[PDB]
């Protein structure tokens, strides 16, 4: 017993600085106009703006009919930005969020908005909480239905660079994929007994999954429906993971409950723990990298971690 | 018409 028992090695540098936002509401999403100017959104109609790359954030309160909205998603492409939330709401800007307008949503939308993606120049795509997919090309005046066959309330949803999506079923029994041209989601059975929690895309054309009990896997490069070995980054089942994101093609971060944050420098094969952030009293729900030297992790109760290059 | 800030 000459090395610490049951642990994984501790990372040599902690790049994450903890920030307390001027709120205790949960933050759900973030998007940048450029390197310095960006927006974040969350629960209770929370909206904040940064002009310094996300070091400091200023609350903005829109005078809406009520403040119970859960702002689920924000997306900018240059100065054009969009926010969606539940109960159904859509906000739009063309000036970097200096003025926002509410876009009326068709009451026949199946489910409430879950995700919006700005495509620039008046175009955007929206997905509802039950997987209906719509696109606008005219700044939200008209929406074309791409998928109307609903799939139940998705547990998680992620997008690839080419506009594919992957959605985990409500209770993690299976997952579904969609790409442009398809008229419905395609279901795929899970490949572990443990239920799926989250799935997304790697920067090399594969899928990743997080499953119950702190395990992860990656799809086969030759066949995205074949899956590799089930990995245990923390060598245990007690700590669940919530999100996985790549800073670079080889450097991967894995965020989970109760201060858990791990990094792999070999593409996800082996992991080391960022022990400094174990002191932060928060689950780490979402990792957002905007470039290799700008990134954020969403905690609870207004906690943010901000990436600071060594 | 655009929204007000509080």
């Amino acid at each position: 017993l000459s090395t610490p028992a049951l642990a994984i090695p501790a990372l040599d540098y902690n790049p994450w600085e903890a920030i307390q936002l001027p709120t205790t509401a949960t933050i759900l999403d973030m998007s940048f106009i450029d390197r310095h100017h960006g927006w974040l959104v969350g629960v209770n109609a929370t909206l904040m703006e940064t002009r310094d790359g996300g070091q400091t954030w200023e609350p903005r309160t829109l005078v809406l009919d009520h403040s119970d909205y859960r702002f689920n998603s924000v997306s900018f492409q240059g100065n054009e930005g969009w926010i969606v939330g539940e109960p159904p709401i859509m906000l739009h800007t063309t000036d970097g969020g200096q003025s926002w307008s509410q876009i009326p949503l068709d009451p026949k939308l199946p489910g409430s908005p879950r995700l919006i993606k700005a495509l620039g120049n008046g175009s955007a795509e929206m997905i509802t909480n039950v997987g209906a997919i719509y696109r606008t090309k005219d700044s939200g005046k008209n929406w074309q239905a791409l998928v109307q066959e609903a799939i139940g309330v998705m547990r998680n949803l992620n997008r690839s660079p080419s506009g594919e999506y992957v959605a985990v079923s409500s209770r993690g029994s299976f997952y579904s994929t969609w790409e442009p041209g398809q008229t419905a989601w395609e279901p795929h059975n899970r490949t572990t007994s443990r239920r799926l929690h989250n799935m997304g895309f790697t920067p090399d054309g594969r899928l990743w999954m997080i499953v119950n009990g702190g395990k992860i896997a990656f799809s086969d490069p030759d066949n995205s429906e074949n899956w590799g070995e089930l990995l245990s980054p923390l060598r245990r089942n007690s700590v669940g993971f919530l999100d996985l994101a790549y800073r670079t093609p080889n450097e991967v971060w894995l965020a989970g409950g109760a201060g858990a944050l791990l990094c792999s420098q070999d593409g996800g094969q082996t992991w080391q723990q960022d022990v400094d952030v174990k002191k932060v009293p928060s689950n780490f729900y979402k990792i957002l990298f905007f470039s290799p030297d700008q990134g954020f992790i969403l905690g609870q109760k207004g906690i943010l971690l901000r990436y600071v290059t060594d | 018409f655009p929204l007000d800030l509080a």
